[PDB]
């Protein structure tokens, strides 16, 4: 099956800075790529849909980017509210899988 | 807008069609073309009530909301407008989500029937991809 | 507007079969494809599977056989059992329409002896 690799595991920055994000596929996927936000006690949310297809209801400082197997969510000058998990998942082929996530801290 | 079969073929590629869930490239752009003749505006109002949208013909009964027909059922959760555009992303999204049920590109009659067992990689064939 | 919530034990025994319900309301279960995703006391995310219109169903070949999605339409809910259940399948439950905007809250499912 596809298998979604994320790094770095974990990101600590200071709000107001920006970060990028990046999950590779072990094969191309084209753009089946989605980001998902996760906070602890609480169910997914999904941010980018299809490599970079935006969210209604989203912030608009998330944005995706990529194709292939190559991808990278990039959120313009954190806010407190985005520290958290962040997975990137594929639908290209079934099983859909789940990268292994980034944790974002507070730095 | 009317695509040209290669100017097509390009966009469905950079839209993740080269084979998506077991559907090489060469399915869309056949199914594009006989279902719409690459015409991105293109509707056909059928005796059901339903109309067919766009690029690849996407139901009002099954798949988007026209308002008009009786039984929607939305499955796209996508107005039927959106899929009457020259910029394919919406349609592209709801054909994903169409074969990625058990009947795959079954959905398209048009494909069933001048598609489905012919050469469909001739369809992409001299293209700059 | 859609809402989507999960219902069922919190609490089961090795090898018995884990059912969870999750109910729809706001819309019909007949105007979407419907998936289970459950996540693992390590932070990891699997996608169990999901069920689409024509009823065909996908699973996740991790699963082994194991489960089966079903769906109710006159009670507009759909279902998740997983037989034979070990301590790897303790994990938080979730019910998310296909495109994934939206979801259940999740529910917490302990496999143990006890």
């Amino acid at each position: 099956d596809i298998v979604l690799t994320q790094s770095p595991a974990t990101l600590s920055v200071t709000p107001g800075n920006s970060v990028s994000l990046s999950c590779r596929a072990s094969q191309s996927i084209g753009n089946d790529l989605h980001w998902y936000q996760q906070k602890s006690h609480e169910s997914p949310r999904l941010l980018i849909k299809y490599a970079s297809q935006s969210i209604s209801g989203i912030p608009s400082r998330f944005s995706g980017s990529g194709s292939g197997t190559d991808f990278t969510l990039s959120i313009n000058s954190v806010e407190t509210e985005d520290f958290g998990m962040y997975f990137c998942q594929q639908s290209n082929s079934w099983p859909y899988t789940f990268g292994g996530g980034t944790k974002l801290e507070i730095k | 807008k009317v695509f040209g079969r290669c100017e097509l073929a390009a966009a469905m590629k950079r839209h993740g069609l080269d084979n998506y869930r077991g559907y090489s490239l060469g399915n869309w752009v056949c199914a594009a073309k006989f279902e719409s003749n690459f015409n991105t505006q293109a509707t056909n109002r059928n005796t059901d009530g339903s109309t067919d949208y766009g690029i690849l013909q996407i139901n009002s009964r099954w798949w988007c909301n026209d308002g008009r027909t009786p039984g929607s059922r939305n499955l796209c959760n996508i107005p039927c407008s959106a899929l009457l555009s020259s910029d394919i992303t919406a349609s592209v999204n709801c054909a994903k989500k169409i074969v990625s049920d058990g009947n795959g590109m079954n959905a398209w009659v048009a494909w069933r029937n001048r598609c489905k067992g012919t050469d469909v990689q001739a369809w992409i064939r001299g293209c700059r991809l | 507007d859609v809402q989507l919530q999960e219902s069922g034990p919190s609490l089961v025994k090795p090898s018995q079969t884990l059912s969870l319900t999750c109910s729809v309301t706001g819309d019909s279960i007949t105007s979407d494809y419907w998936s289970w995703i459950r996540k693992f006391p390590g932070n990891r995310l699997e996608y169990m599977g999901y069920v689409s219109y024509s009823g065909s169903t996908y699973y996740n070949p991790s699963l082994k056989s194991r489960i089966s999605i079903t769906r109710d339409t006159s009670k507009n809910q759909y279902y998740l059992d997983l037989n034979s259940v070990t301590t790897e399948d303790t994990a938080t439950y979730y019910c998310a329409n296909w495109d994934g905007d939206y979801w259940g809250q999740g529910t917490l499912v302990t496999v143990s002896a006890a």
